[PDB]
RNA sequence: GUACCGAGUGAUCGGUGGUGGAGGUAGAUGCAGAGCAGAUCUUGGUGGUAGUAGCGAUAAUUUGUCUUCAGCGGCAAAGACU
RNA sequence: AAAACAGUGAAAUUGUGUGUGGACCCGAAUGGAUCGGGCCCGUCUUGAAACACGGACCAAGGAGUGCACAUACACU
RNA sequence: AUACCACACACAAGGGAUCGUUUGGCUCCUGGGACGAGGAAGGGCGCAGCAGAGAGCGAUAUGUGUGGGAGCAGCAGCAAUG
């Protein structure tokens, strides 16, 4: 029967970790990540607008575009020890 | 009235600038009035209490004691002065913090770096009172 | 207390004895606890105190309305003023065959003093005379 | 500190109070009600006859369906009960202050149980599985206790 | 059971190591305002998705 | 907030005594997210039923002895079962 | 999803003590037995106490609003 | 009605309404509109004297230079040679 008895057989795992985003979603017959669409170029479509802001820029940690913008308040100023090169550039 | 645009008046403003201060505006939130006598031996009108220096108390419990402080506490932003202290049910005695603005400055420590800060404050005066 | 005012004193007792001491309950706040006391009028299709059958309670309208002259009279035969300041008594100088004072509940104890002294050269009953100020 | 549920001296008197106890409540109170007014040397000999099965605790208040005995005779009823769990523990309760009163200075003897009281201490949660995927409440029901005995005047 | 990938046990390890209580220690510390580790996980109430 | 007592046909309003520990009104006007018993209403908390219904398909359990401090827990000797 | 102050601490509901009654409301009284009148509210309906439906209990929330365009009235 | 059931009042329980408060939200205005093969955005794993989560940082996981200047919140140790 459909109901109890047949959870017993539930002992097989379509899907394992993505490599790309982290969410458990890679479908290993299909080759495909259901998150993500690794292995294609682009990310995946997402569903909704309430569903893709949990996933962007500001969601994490920004390390690089944070430094870039103080470097450009202080006029990319470079290594103090190489004035002479950025001087005659 | 206040007529520059860029500072604010906002009671919210204020008090957040107030708690999450930090560094050199931390300092600031600890100075206390010179007596008489050392507002002539030094140019300043307030300073920075430090350990060792001597206080007397103008406000609250212990109003007219004089002491030595002992310890600053600046995250919760009190003063410890020796000798005032309140007794437990166990015999055992605990200071009580004063916070910075009821005390006044009767003698300065003047161990470290001390003489160099009166003199910088005093330089920065005079650098425009002059002009 | 025990005072009255002069110009009713041989009158004041028929005025009390004679005053209702009905009360407009509002209909099943008896029966459901979440229903207050406070008057309110039934609106219902069925309803049998709207309809007026006899046995049902008797609802407020302009009939049980006092006459002109007695409303508004305390027992004492006085009307009341409040009053929070001493240049509050200032206006009652020329009423005081009539009307009485009431001082308001927030004065403390320091203004009552001040209050009370005024009200005795005056010749200004109070009637709140005890107060707080009896320790 | 505790506020005691009334007013009685304490010269002449002795007390204990308790919290969140782990007795049932329903119990606790009819066990309770039958050793009021009692001296204390007779309710500790009344307790010993209970664990025996030798006399019985009647009810009263929560008493629906219950059993009919022929020791409930001595109260005037049919219906009687042992509920050994809570006797243990209030004869225990009613041990300790003779030891207070002979340590306080007065007789181990003319004490009366002047006043003792009951009260419903916050449920403690549990479940049980029902059938077609259902999960029903399984709770605990704890109680507080108070005790004030008395010397008699005589 | 015994086989596993390099993927599923490093997973495991990392499981492992954060599955603790607050040290006694921080309680003291006059900032401090937590209670209990809302973290904390149980064998025998979640799954990891380890896989 | 809670007991009493007075004023009003009524919606409501005033005072007194305890509790509480820092804010609050009276008059004239302005703007509204402006008054509840009900919607198999929404969320949270609590009753009666009730010390009641039930908690015990399967091989089975007894005695002594130590702990436990009051676990048919452990160990010896029997009796059974897959 | 929930969860502010280690403030104040209402109602439902429970125990103990003291009083008054046997479902309760309105009118009128005694030292004291009680006398007279009253069916359960809300709602659709010619017609509800209904063998019509919703309602175990308490708190808090909970429903004619904003703009555009013509309009009649009152006021400047 | 000795003890049950109901109601009123005082005391103790049980729950979190009300009033007082707010380093949060929302709306309008002004500025800004600055990423990546020199490896981005996003994911994982490591790093503390006692250290789970979160914050900060990459095996150089509190290094160098400039301007200042008093403590490091608990316990043990550090600090005008900062
Ligand atoms: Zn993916």
């Amino acid at each position: 029967s459909k109901g109890t008895p047949s959870n017993g057989k539930k002992n097989k795992r379509n899907h394992t970790t993505c490599c790309r985003c982290g969410s458990v979603s890679f479908h290993k017959q299909k080759g495909k990540c259901s998150s993500c669409a690794y292995p294609e170029k682009k990310m995946k479509k997402m569903q909704n607008r309430k569903a893709m802001l949990k996933k962007t820029t500001g969601t994490g940690k920004m390390r690089h575009m944070k430094k870039e913008r103080i470097s450009r308040r202080a006029g990319y100023p470079g290594n103090p020890i190489l004035k002479e090169i950025r001087n005659k550039i | 009235m206040k007529f520059n645009k860029n500072v604010t008046a906002s009671r919210r403003k204020n008090r957040k600038a107030h708690f999450t201060s930090i560094g050199l505006e931390r300092t600031k939130l600890m100075n206390a009035p010179l007596s008489k006598d050392l507002k002539e031996e030094y140019g300043i009108k307030r300073i920075a209490v430090r350990p060792g220096d001597m206080v007397k108390v103008v406000s609250g419990e212990f109003k007219k004691k004089e002491g030595v402080v002992m310890k600053v506490n600046r995250h919760d932003i009190k003063i410890e002065v020796e000798g005032c202290f309140v007794q437990k049910e166990d015999g055992k005695k605990i200071n009580k913090g004063i916070h910075p603005s009821n005390l006044r400055i009767i003698k300065l420590s003047m161990e470290k770096d001390r003489a160099e800060i009166i003199n910088k404050k005093v330089e920065a005066m005079k650098s425009e009172v002059k002009a | 207390m025990d005072i009255v005012n002069p110009s009713l004193s041989k009158v004041i007792d028929i005025i009390n004895k004679g005053k209702s001491k009905k009360q407009f309950k509002r209909f099943q706040s008896w029966r459901v606890k979440r229903v207050s006391e406070s008057w309110r009028k039934p609106r219902g299709i069925d309803n049998r105190m709207r309809r007026k059958f006899g046995g049902a309670p008797d609802m407020p309208g302009i009939g049980y309305k006092k006459p002109n002259a007695i409303r508004f009279l305390l027992p004492n035969g006085y009307r009341k003023i409040m009053v929070a300041c001493v240049k509050d008594l200032e206006a009652l100088i020329s009423l005081n065959s009539f009307y009485c004072a009431e001082i308001r509940h927030a004065v403390g104890s320091k203004k009552r003093i001040e209050i009370l002294e005024r009200a005795e050269e005056l010749g200004i009953l109070v009637i709140n005379k005890e107060g707080k100020l009896v320790k | 500190a505790h506020k005691y549920s009334c007013d009685i001296s304490e010269a002449t008197s002795v007390r204990s109070q308790y919290n969140n106890i782990k007795i049932k409540f329903k119990n606790t109170r009819e066990v309770c009600n039958i050793i009021k007014t009692m001296e204390l040397n007779k309710a500790i000999a009344y307790l010993n006859d209970v664990l025996r099965f030798k006399k019985c605790i009647p009810v009263f208040r929560f008493a629906k369906k219950c059993g009919r005995t022929p020791q409930a005779k001595e109260f005037g009823t049919d219906k009687g009960k042992w509920p050994v769990k809570s006797v243990a523990f209030v004869k225990k309760m009613l041990e300790d202050l003779l030891v207070e009163a002979e340590k306080k200075g007065l007789g181990t003897s003319e004490l009366v149980i002047k006043h003792i009281q009951v009260n419903q201490a916050p449920k403690i949660y549990g479940r049980k599985h029902g059938a077609f995927g259902r999960i029903k409440p399984y709770n605990k029901s704890p109680s507080h206790i108070e005790v004030i005995a008395v010397k008699r005047e005589h | 059971g015994s086989i596993k990938t390099r993927r599923i046990k490093v997973q495991l390890v990392s499981a492992l190591k954060k599955n603790r209580c607050i040290p006694q220690w921080k309680r003291a510390c006059p900032g401090f305002k937590q209670q209990y580790n809302f973290t904390k996980r149980s064998w025998k109430r979640k799954t990891l998705k380890a896989c």
